[PDB]
Parts: structure tokens; sequence; C-alpha cells
RNA sequence: AGCGGCGAGCGAACGGGGAGCAGCCCAGAGCCUGAAUCAGUGUGUGUGUUAGUGGAAGCGUCUGGAAAGGCGCGCGAUACAGGGUGACAGCCCCGUACACAAAAAUGCACAUGCUGUGAGCUCGAUGAGUAGGGCGGGACACGUGGUAUCCUGUCUGAAUAUGGGGGGACCAUCCUCCAAGGCUAAAUACUCCUGACUGACCGAUAGUGAACCAGUACCGUGAGGGAAAGGCGAAAAGAACCCCGGCGAGGGGAGUGAAAAAGAACCUGAAACCGUGUACGUACAAGCAGUGGGAGCACAGUGUGACUGCGUACCUUUUGUAUAAUGGGUCAGCGACUUAUAUUCUGUAGCAAGGUUAACCGAAUAGGGGAGCCGAAGGGAAACCGAGUCUUAA
């Protein structure tokens, strides 16, 4: 049979142009008030999936 | 190329490409296998633990008696039951790409006529449609096992080499990897061989 | 395409009970036994081997030692006087000399007895 | 040049792992196991993205975005492209004729992407700033 | 795409390529008025099925128990598929290719005659406790969620073509269709069963549980479970007769036969295990029984092995096992990393900015089929922009 995509991780990661992945940063849901601007500033941009974070979610996405 | 006839010696023009490539060894292999692949006929099965005419009942209790724990008379370790991992009925066809597959025949007749097995003829066809007389036709050609490649629907000529076990006729569009090379000589009429340089182009 | 092993298998077993004759009870017959048997008489051999040099150089040293002494010195001053007269005769020879040919012993430990003095 | 003659390339079949047949295989008595755990079992062996129980990294991160139904019936016309459409008009439709874009596609962009050279004519589509620099330094007319 | 303790997982459509492709009735009265239909029944034809018939050609010779083998020299072949015959047969047999055959009974078409339904035209008609709704459930990929649509247990309840449904909450447009009656071939699924035919399927611990009087013997009150067990030889020519014995059993002859060490407890006849004969060793010598050295002896190098050095099995599991931890009485046979599909990577091969087809068609591994898939472009949540783009007024 295919290979099911694990559906909850392709809404959390889109693939990029050299292969790796991007996502949203954690940590700017709620409770922000407490949170300084400068720290949630930097949690605004998306950033690439780590090194050794990578073979766990290219088994998640078989088909990105 | 050039292919000089048997008798006429007025050599019809070929498309070098066909007929004088460099011979690919790893094409040809590759093709005469997966030929030979998709001859099987993939019909066996044996019984797993599933199949195999028994009853689910555990033969003994687990604890107790001091023999070694089983849970199926139908187990594989046991006499009369299970083939572990059992065989299904399965398809041993390859794909072949066209571009591999004419590639290959392409330098299977480019070998054909480096080891002077290829033999082009203008017209080979025989009268009555009996195997004495093409018994006969291959004596004077000095042929024993040898395949008849034409381009018409000969039956006279089909029927005759029915019988003699070393000589098979073909159509020209049913030419294989195996056939081409299992035959000692091949011959083609000049009608044919115009086709077959046209199909691998 | 079944495979049946009972031709190779004998051969296989029959290889290892031939290697294990002379072996005693079931080390020769059973070849559970004399499987551990042979792999076992494989392993003494490699040992054995190393073990063969040391017994004879013992073996030497120990007759070397009393046909010096016949001669009126030890095996240590024999073999120091050797090396300081620069005689390069291994001791499997010098044993050999001290049983067949006594007078040629004599000689050597009169080199000896000469040049380490 | 005969059937017990052909080989096949050097490096082309490597044999393939046969597991738990002896010493000097390297493979036996565990079948590249190791020992006692839940990945020598057979069948063993925990889920994609587990990580013990510790939450999961595509569970960890935040959801984001969503699918646009808009960049499924979207494509994009390399300059490559702009030779095969078969009579010199990039429609929508003929690039569909000439197995360029798909039959689904209601929107198409002609990008800089490779060597325009002939009179072309683009009608009803999106070019870019360099496609359409680059078109009409061949000789073409966009509509 | 979505659904989803947005977890595990579930998973479409639209659209495209194909296989196969027929539409028709009643809610209805008239003119016309068997008017084709679609059925059944019956002769008639064509064709299978159910018995069958014909088939084409080789002899010498050596080995051998026996020739189909070897060597020699011919002949058939639209037949050299297969099987049998004293060893391996194109030419000995049965067949096979091919050409043929049916009293009678049936399958299929067709030709239909005769009966049943019943055309075509004019007009009207256009399926109500339904649709919809409230409640509760279920089905849709869709878990009530913003949620369409379908079904309906319960409670209600329209409009009746100028009207009604749907287009994923809902509304307006405007596109499309006409629910609440019904019938409908092919493409599809299957194989208890019959016929051929095939196999990189099994070869008696395998293959069906069952190669054999097998769902049997046996077991169970019962439901139920459920075995083991193939082979003389070419042909019984299966051992007349004589001996020992208990008018035994078994045996020894004689005989058959190529072979009886093929004698029926029968091809081959392994290993464990048990004997006999022979060589050597062994009755003052301590222990994984070997190994290294090594006399003596017996043979024609082999066998044995006094004395002697070193030396606590194997596996498993472990920090670690001679361990007094596990496992194994022994032999023999079987017994454990497979298979399908998807994905990624390496090798390799073909073709390269292109590469490849899937189903299917098909004189069938060909050729056709480019529906698609992947790649040549990416940024962005997206619109969008695009070799850049997002970020941000910048």
């Amino acid at each position: 049979p295919k290979i099911k995509t694990v559906r909850g991780a392709a809404k959390r990661f889109k693939k990029t142009g050299k292969g790796g992945f991007k996502h949203k940063h954690a940590n700017l849901r709620h409770i922000l008030t407490k949170k300084a601007t400068k720290r949630k500033r930097h949690l605004r941009p998306k950033a690439m999936v780590s090194k050794g974070d990578l073979g766990l979610v290219i088994a998640c996405l078989p088909y990105a | 190329m050039e292919l000089v006839l048997k008798d006429a010696q007025s050599a019809l023009t070929v498309s070098e490409t066909t007929f004088g490539r460099d011979f690919n060894e790893a094409l040809v292999h590759q093709v005469v296998v997966a030929y030979a692949a998709g001859a099987r006929q993939g019909t066996r099965a044996q019984k797993t633990r599933a199949e195999v005419t028994g009853s689910g009942k555990k033969p003994w209790r687990q604890k107790g008696t001091g023999r070694a724990r089983s849970g199926s008379i139908k187990s594989p370790i046991w006499r009369s039951g299970g083939v572990t991992f059992a065989a299904r009925p399965q398809d041993h066809s390859q794909k072949v790409n066209k571009k591999m597959y004419r590639g290959a025949l392409k330098s299977i007749l480019s070998e054909l006529v480096r080891q002077d097995r290829l033999i082009v003829v203008e017209k080979f066809s025989v009268e009555a449609p009996k195997t004495k007389l093409l018994a006969q036709k291959l004596k004077d050609m000095a042929l024993e096992d040898v395949l008849i490649i034409t381009g018409e629907l000969d039956e006279n000529l089909f029927l005759a080499a029915r019988n003699l076990h070393k000589v098979d006729v073909r159509d020209a569009t049913g030419i294989d990897p195996v056939s081409l090379i299992a035959f000692d000589k091949v011959v083609m009429t000049a009608d044919a061989v115009k086709q077959v340089e046209e199909m691998l182009a | 395409a079944r495979v049946k092993r009972g031709v190779i298998a004998r051969a296989r077993h029959k290889k290892i009970l031939k290697q294990a004759k002379g072996y005693y009870g079931a080390r020769s017959r059973v070849y559970r036994v004399a499987f551990q048997a042979v792999i076992k008489a494989g392993q003494y051999a490699y040992r054995d081997r190393r073990q063969r040099k040391r017994q004879f150089r013992q073996l030497w040293i120990a007759r070397i030692n009393a046909a010096a002494r016949q001669n009126g010195i030890s095996y240590s001053k024999f073999i120091n006087g050797l090396k300081k007269a620069s005689v390069e005769i291994d001791r499997k020879i010098l044993a050999d000399i001290a049983v067949f040919d006594k007078v040629a012993f004599t000689a050597l430990v009169e080199k000896a007895k000469a040049a380490l003095a | 040049m005969r059937l017990n003659t052909l080989s096949p390339a050097e490096g082309s079949k490597k044999a393939g792992k046969r597991l738990g047949r002896g010493i000097g295989s390297g493979l036996g008595k565990t079948g590249g196991r190791g020992h006692k755990g839940q990945k020598s079992r057979s069948g063993g062996g925990v889920r994609r993205g587990f990580e013990g129980g510790q939450m999961p990294l595509y569970r960890r991160l935040p959801k984001f975005g969503f699918t646009s139904r808009k960049a499924a019936i979207t494509a994009e016309v390399r300059l490559s492209d702009l030779a095969k459409v078969e009579g010199g008009v990039v429609d929508l439709n003929t690039l569909k004729a000439a197995n360029i874009i798909g039959i689904q596609i209601e929107f198409a962009k002609v990008i800089l992407a490779g060597e325009v050279t002939t009179p072309v004519t683009v009608r009803g589509l999106r070019v870019t700033k360099g496609a359409r620099a680059a078109i009409e330094a061949a000789g073409g007319k966009i509509e």
C-alpha cells in the first residue's frame, strides 16, 4: 500500500528548496504579556528544522 | 552498414545504428533475463499456519506439563503444520523500458553481423507445406539450427518448420531477445529486414 | 524450489566425525559431542604449536645444563662463555652434540671456559 | 553472444543480506538486531516520530497556514515551453493541447526560465517582468 | 483536499484515460386499430456438447538379463505434445498433426409459422402524510463542528411547473435538474462441479488432514478432534523337492531370475544404537578424556599408545560462568529475517532537460495507449510576485 503521510506533521512543516523543512516556532500561542517583545519578535519568522530532528521528519513526511 | 544477400550479391542498405552498434552486454543481459522471468508462470502456493487444516485448540496447557510450550498444532516448528513464509502465486514479470528493449535488439542485431550469424535472404519460401522440402531448404543453405524471420504471413513455410526442432519461423514482429541469441543462424528475408530496421528506428 | 538438506548435512556431519577418530565414547560417534571435541582439539593444536617451541627449548637447555656440568661448568657460564667467544650455535644443535658427539661438546665447553675467564 | 555467455555489469547485483546463518556470515544469532529489546522483536519497533514518550516534534510545534485551493489550479510556464505550443499562440487551452500545464488549470504564468527563441504570442496569461523582457526581446507580443 | 483525544489513524471527490455501452414503462383517454416489439412453444437451418473413426515412416549390428543405448545406413513429418514397452524409441504400441462421423437427446444462435403482451399520432397527466422542519440516531472520507446532502424512530407538515430540488452554513442572483412509481442486457464478483492445458509447484516428516478402503482407526456424553501408514521384480517366474524343527517358527540346500546381500518384515539401505572377529593398549592409577612430545608393539605409511608437558565442555545470558545459572539422552528428517506494495538511498543500466507510461487495446514479453507521474523554480500563511521572494512604511 501507499505510505500514509502523518497528517498532523503535514500541517507543521513545509519543504523548502534545498530539501529542508520550515516550521513555525513554538511559544507564541498564549501567555504573551509576560514574554518580552524582543523574544516574541524572534519567534515570528519561520525557522528551519534542526539537523538531529530531520530524520524524524522525513520519516513522517514521505510525500513532501 | 551493408548486408550481403545469400546469392543475389546485391547488398541492401540498413542503418548502421541498428546493425552496427557497439555491443552492450549489461543491456542485453537485462533484457534477456526479463524475457526469461516474464516467461515464468508463477503458479504455486503453500499453506501458512492459518491455512493448514487443524484446530486452534492449544495442544496442552501452558504450564504444568514438562513439555515445551505450544499453542497450535499448525505451528511451523511442528510436523505437518505450517510453512513459515509460504508461497503465494506471484508475478515474476519485470519492466523493460522501450528504449532499453529497442537498445538491446539493436545491439543483438549488431552483434549477429559481427559473428556472421545474420544471413539476409531476399526470399525464403517453400512451394508445398511439407517438412521434407524445408528439411532440404537448409542443406543447400547449410543450416541446421536456424531462425527464419519473414515479413509476410507464409503459412506454407510456417507448418513446414513446426516439426523441425532446431528451425523457427517468425513474422518480424515477434522476434525477441532470447530467440535472436539461442539460434545458430538468423535468416531474414529482405522484406523482413526492411521492417525490423524500421521498428528499431 | 524446495531444498532437501539430507545429503549435504550428512557430508558436513561425516566430515566432523572423521576428524574425531580415536576419541573416547560418544566423542567419536555422536555429532554434538564430537563437534566440540574437534573444535577443542583444534584449539589445543593452535596452543601447542606455541608450547612445542618452548618445550623443546626447555629440553635442550636441560640437556646442555647437564652436559656442561659433566665438563665442569654451569649452563649460564657456558652460554655466557659462548657469546663472549662469538660462537653462534643454537641450543637445538648444542643439545644434539651433547648426546651424539660428546667429545665435540667438551671442545665447545673448553672454547667457552677459555674465552669466558 | 550465447545464452551461457551473458553477464551482468560489475556491481549491478549485490547479493542480499541473509540473516541468521552462522558465525562466518556476520549476521548469525541476532540477525543484525542486537540483544533483547523492543527493536529486536518480530514486528517490534516504535512508530514514526515516536520519541520515547516525550512530546513529538510534529506535536510540539504549531500548525500554520491553510491550503489555498487556487494554488492547485495555477501553474508556471517556463520559457522553454513557449516553443512547443504548436502555433506560436500561447493560450491557456493550447498549453493543454501540448500537455504543458494540466487539464484542470485555469491560470498560468510565464516565468523567465529559459530561452524563448521564436516569434510567440502570449494571449490571456500572466507574464513576469523578466519574461516580458525576453518575449519582446525575441519578437513576441503579449495580450 | 479534508476528517481526527487535529492523536493513533481515516481518507474523498471534481476531473482525465479505459472495459462496456440499450433505454424504456405506469400514474390515460382517443384516432389508428398484430404496429415493430419482448417472451414461450414448434417445425427448419447453422453450430457445438453427449459414443467415436482413420492416422506415417527402421532395419542390420556390438555391449547387455533385456535394447529404446553405441556404431552403421535409411525413411516419415501440417505428426520430434505426451505416455508405455525388459535401459534413453519420430519410424514397436497407444497416440499426436490432420481429415472425418450421430439413432437419439440437448446448449447456442438464426429462419421463423403459430400464439400472449403490445406500437405510432393527438392531446392531457407529471407519483403528499411526501419534501421540508423540531428532537434522537445512523450513513456519507467528513467524530455536530460554521456544515451541506442522504436515511428515518418520534412529533409535525408544504408548495402541486406561473411550482419544486441542488450547487458543502446561510442569503440574492442564474446555472442546472424534476423527488415522493417501476423495469432494464454488457463490462463486474465467484467456483461445489466438468473438460482440456500449463508450471524456475510438492515428491511420501513434503504436497490436501488423507498418494494407502481417510474424515478412517482412535479419542470425546457431545459439539468436536483426528492419525500413522507408498516402492519385490522386466515378468510371480512369488521359491517344486530335500534337510533340522513341534506335520512349528525360523533356517540350510535345490531352483527361478541379471540380481534373493530383489524372498514378500522385499529398490537404495545412512546415523544413533547393538554384536562378533582381529591388532594394540589396559588390573599402583586420580580430574572436560584432548593436545604437544613420545617409546614399545602389530601391519603394510597405517593402527594402537605406555610415560610425559599444557589443559575446568558447548550454548545462552551477563559486570562476570568449569560454574553448583539456562538448554540439550542420542541420531535422522523438518524447524526461524519472508512476500506484496509504497518510499528513500547506494550500485548499475538505458535515455537526459527531459525521462517513463498505468489500465486497456493487442497478430501478446512486440507495437499501440503520454491519462498521468517525477524533473527542469522558487519564496510566501495566502492573494500574489517570480530568479528572486517574503519580512517590514522601508
